RNA sequence: AUCGAGAGGA
DNA sequence: CGCTCTGCTCCTTCTCCCATCCTCTCGATGGCTATGAGATCAACTAG
DNA sequence: CTAGTTGATCTCATATCAGGAGAAGGAGCAGAGCG
């Protein structure tokens, strides 16, 4: 590009469509189940979804 | 307060082409709303015109002291870049203070 | 690729920026060296007041 | 403050000998009246130690106090210890 | 008017003059400083009269010199709105009346002065002359005046003054 | 209709400066994607083109 | 020249 | 017998800070509205 | 001194995700006086 030579470098990101739970310790929720959810052909960013557990007390 | 030329230098590029500073371009959107606000107040305007100027008169003054105001949006310059309003340029760290004196 | 003569550099009353009549930054700019907020706090614990008013005030911006 | 009676210390701080030598060479180094003979010295830091070694320094050392008072000392009245 | 005032000021030495005679270096230095000086606020000093105190001479970091603060009698010239003066004449011109007061010379318009005194160029010293000729001021003559104005410039006081009052006249 | 600087431009503006995304989000974009191929020697060549990047932040201290 | 970003060195 | 005045707790904003110094490349940055008439004034250009 | 001409200078028109930690406000509320 312009007589500069650009390398792409490799970008790491979670993987989409997959079910990840995890569990925050300073939080209101005990349990987290994250979803980054995007459509096969991208044409909208990913939207993630939560299933949370609400914290005992 | 409108600072001097020595706060907010006109420093010339490679050419002729004299680039103003950021607190030069905030000052040029302070009076230019200042001036639309004194010939609305002046002239025939409604009341809720006056109240929007006031606001962007207010917006821009704002924004020329601090410009990371939570929620408002921040003032733009060409390029997209947010303009350095006086308090970044001493606000911590390479500010007068730390990073000049 | 750190050779010496590319990273060697010396000032003594050279340009100074437009803002605040400070040395510039750089070997490429003829830029003078930072006298931080650390060499101030380790003047101050020398006791070198002179010097540190040299350092702060006389060889950057009178 | 009653000079009768100074309470701060009969020795020169390292701080003061420091100020009084560059002071003194500054001086001599400006046509000043050298206190002491001189062999052949022409540096005025060298100068200037050896007036202070002399105790032939024209200083008076005002050593301020927390309470705002002052002590005036001379540097021949001080003990050199470095 | 004449007075004696103290007054103070700072006077920086350089190194070469401590020496074994300091004192009357400054002195001399404060002499040869305010000797014939003027200042608006405290008028025309003619001279310093004696030195009370020479202060203790602080050396300044970063500079050879020493600054001594000096107390010293002086006597000064203060002129005032409403004073009068005896003064001299020095010269007569149809413009005014030029009249010195010691140091300073002050200038008298015709129309500040009675209409009583003609203008006379064609009489052989320029003077000022009344109907009957009975007084007369003219060069070198000694006169009484009021002071009305004061005015500084380059730091050198010049005043104005007037001769319409009453018993104000040729001595 | 089509002003094709947008496609051109935009293509050439993101991998000019790394800044990823529209040019005008010069903020919003992440940059760091898209630098200056390592030209010093070969293997710093072959790593560049196999570098891999974890966009936490460097800032975090976790 | 300025600003930013990136790559590095200790 | 219902009102006030606390003062405790739980949450919510909100705002501040995030080592020092040094070298280099590389991209972006550029701000231009118009036109005409009336009037004053201050400087030449003759008188 | 007196007009007359000529520039400058100014005024007025017409367009529409892997932070944290502390401080301050606020709200719900338990309870104590107390008229």
């Amino acid at each position: 590009i312009n007589g500069s030579e650009k390398v792409l470098i490799a970008q790491e990101k979670m993987a989409t469509n997959t079910v990840y739970v995890f569990a925050k310790k300073d939080s209101k929720y005990a349990y987290t189940g994250e979803c980054r959810s995007c459509l096969e052909n991208s044409s909208r960013p990913t939207s993630t979804i939560w299933v949370s557990m609400l914290a005992r007390g | 307060p409108v600072p001097p030329l020595s706060v907010r230098p006109a420093v010339v590029m490679q050419g002729s082409a004299r680039n103003q500073d950021d607190l030069t371009h905030k000052l040029a959107d302070i009076v230019k709303i200042n001036n639309q606000l004194r010939r609305n107040e002046q002239n025939g305007a409604a009341a809720h015109v006056i109240a929007e100027d006031v606001k962007l008169l207010q917006f821009h003054v704002a924004t020329m002291v601090d410009n990371e105001l939570p929620g408002l949006p921040r003032a733009m310059q060409k390029s997209g870049r947010p303009l350095k309003s006086l308090k970044q340029r001493l606000k911590g760290k390479e500010g007068r203070v730390r990073g000049n004196l | 690729k750190h050779m010496v003569d590319d990273k060697i550099h010396s000032r003594a009353r050279g340009p100074i920026q437009i803002l605040n009549r400070q040395p510039m930054e750089g070997r490429s700019r003829d830029g003078g060296l930072r006298f931080g907020e650390m060499e101030r706090d380790c003047q101050i614990a020398h006791g070198a007041a002179q010097f540190l008013r040299e350092r702060l005030f006389e060889a950057s911006d009178p | 403050q009653a000079n009768q009676k100074r309470i701060t210390t009969p020795y020169m701080t390292k701080y003061e000998r420091a100020r009084v030598l560059g002071t003194r060479a500054l001086q001599i180094a400006m046509c000043a009246p050298v206190m002491v003979e001189l062999e052949g010295e022409t540096d005025p830091l060298l100068i200037a130690m050896k007036e202070l070694k002399a105790r032939k320094i024209p200083i008076i050392i005002r050593r301020y106090l927390p309470d705002g008072s002052y002590e005036d000392w001379g540097v021949d009245e001080l003990i050199i210890s470095d | 008017m004449f007075y004696h005032i103290s007054l103070e000021h700072e006077i920086l030495l350089h190194p070469r003059y401590f020496g074994p005679n300091l004192l009357n270096t400054v002195k001399q230095k404060l002499f040869t400083e305010v000797e014939g000086t003027c200042t608006g606020k405290y008028g025309f000093v003619i001279a310093v009269t004696t030195i009370d105190n020479i202060g203790a001479g602080v050396i300044q970091p970063g500079r050879g010199f020493v600054l001594y603060p000096v107390k010293y009698k002086a006597i000064v010239f203060r002129p005032f709105k409403g004073e009068v003066v005896d003064a001299v004449v020095t010269q007569v011109n149809k413009v005014g009346l030029f009249t010195e007061i010691g140091p300073m010379s002050c200038f008298i318009s015709r129309h500040s002065i009675p209409s009583e005194m003609e203008f006379d160029p064609n009489s052989n010293p320029p003077c000022y002359k009344t109907m009957d000729e009975d007084i007369v001021i003219q060069q070198d003559d000694e006169i009484r005046l009021k002071i009305v104005g004061t005015r500084v410039d380059k730091n050198d006081i010049f005043a104005i003054g007037s001769l319409m009052d009453d018993y104000l006249g040729l001595v | 209709a089509i002003k094709t600087r947008i496609i051109s431009d935009g293509l050439k503006y993101s991998l000019a400066t790394g800044n990823w995304g529209d040019q005008k989000k010069a903020h919003q974009a992440r940059a760091g994607v898209s630098q200056v191929l390592n030209r010093l020697t070969f293997a710093s060549t072959l790593s560049h083109l196999r570098r891999l990047n974890s966009p936490i932040g460097r800032d975090g201290k976790l």
